[PDB]
């Protein structure tokens, strides 16, 4: 039954808005993402459930609700050109000109998010 | 300190959204694959959340899991035969055993804790895995000795301990009161350890009713044993003025746990 999904969406959105009240919409979700940084890839402490979110001012971004500690990550994707698929990472060029590497344990999540990201910052 | 003002209900949603809610359907249907994530949540709860909100109750896995189901819609479509088999599995999952001790002073208000170097390592009770054919008591004696330099074979009591399943391990910490308050600790066989110190129980994150935690200490699997400990001491004090120790143990995942499950589940 579809009821469970309507229910699953509402919980998700509550959980995120509780952490970040500006968030208005969830675009898509990957169950398990690991975060890597540069300087060559280095492993971070942040690893958990990935949510592709849209801001109230319509800013696309993502939340990882970290599994290892209550220290979550939340970054904006300002422009489509700030993202790339290399080496099975979804690579993201932050405002702070850091290079982030997102590892979707599910390759399918990788492709689906990348694509919807491009579409969501297109319109 | 995100969860300091969250209700129990909001905390339950988070842990759900965080660990189990957004799993692929097949993983939710896998007792093992789901039990793992729930084991992670229960620990995240005891170790991180309760630390900023002591109002939140300390729960054994089995109970915590039940309440985590209430905040997970995709699990509501399933049989009583199914949910009972799962709980069964939570009760008897083959888990790595870990033994050690909670070393207390004579006055039972201070305990011995061990810290790695790394800033990512929080203080913890002396504990470790079991060597082949080694006995529970014998493993505890060994871990304490290696980590602490203190030989406890003369004071360890096979009848006095706390059992608890936390983060996918079956922890047993023997409770050894009356440790000399100027014991000198050593860790020469354990090069990883940098500090080994007496801490006041009253300074431990959830120990005293409404003492807030200062952000100046990190603790590993300490907080979860504090509820069973308060209970141990209460009881050991009753015994001290009535008979003689020996009997006093506290099994978190046993009766106390099934009593509470019946109250929820009935
Ligand atoms: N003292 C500690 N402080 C913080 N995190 C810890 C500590 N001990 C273990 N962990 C965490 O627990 C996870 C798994 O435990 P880990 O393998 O590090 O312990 P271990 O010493 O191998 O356990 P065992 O005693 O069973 O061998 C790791 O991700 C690690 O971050």
């Amino acid at each position: 039954m579809e009821d469970e999904n309507i229910l699953r969406n509402a919980v998700n959105l509550q959980v995120l808005k509780f952490h970040y009240p500006e968030i208005e919409s969830i675009i898509d979700i990957a169950s398990h993402v690991a975060v890597y940084q540069f300087d060559k890839w280095l492993k971070t402490s942040i690893e958990g459930t990935f949510f592709l979110v849209k801001d109230q001012r319509a800013r696309v971004g993502y939340v990882i609700l970290n599994r290892n500690s209550p220290e979550n990550l939340y970054l904006f994707i300002n422009h489509p050109s700030n993202v790339h698929l290399v080496d099975r990472y979804l690579i993201h060029r932050t405002e702070n000109q850091h290079v982030v590497g997102l590892w979707m344990f599910d390759p399918n999540d990788m492709s689906r998010i990348f694509n919807i990201v491009k579409e969501s910052l297109l319109r | 300190m995100s969860f300091t003002n969250a209700t129990f209900s909001q905390v339950l949603d988070d842990l759900s959204a965080r660990f189990i809610l957004n799993l692929p359907a097949e993983e939710q249907s896998s007792v093992e694959r789901l039990c793992f994530q729930i084991e992670q949540a229960h620990w995240f709860y005891e170790d991180f959340i309760r630390a900023q909100n002591d109002q939140l109750p300390s729960l054994g896995l089995r109970v915590f899991s039940a309440k985590l189901f209430a905040h997970c819609p995709l699990l509501w479509k399933w049989s009583k035969v199914h949910e009972e088999a799962f709980d069964d599995f939570l009760r008897y999952k083959t888990r790595i055993p870990v033994r050690g001790a909670i070393m207390l002073d004579m006055s039972m208000q201070q305990c011995v804790l061990v810290k790695g170097w790394k800033a990512s390592s929080g203080w913890g009770f002396p504990k470790g895995k079991i060597d082949k054919d080694e006995s529970d008591v014998d493993c505890a004696i060994r871990e304490v000795y290696e980590e602490t330099g203190f030989d406890c074979s003369s004071r360890i009591n096979p009848n006095e301990f706390i059992d608890m399943t936390i983060r996918g391990q079956n922890v047993r910490l023997y409770i050894i009161p009356g440790i000399s308050l100027d014991t000198r600790f050593e860790s020469r066989t354990r090069k990883e350890i940098s500090k080994i110190e007496w801490h006041n129980l009253m300074d431990l994150p959830t120990f005293k009713k409404n003492k807030p935690q200062t952000m100046k200490n990190k603790f590993y699997m300490v907080i979860p044993f504090l509820a069973p400990l308060k209970k141990w001491i209460k009881k050991r004090n009753i015994a001290n003025n009535t008979t003689k120790e020996k009997n006093i143990s506290v099994d978190v995942d046993a009766d106390a746990s099934s009593q509470l499950l019946s109250l929820l589940k009935s």
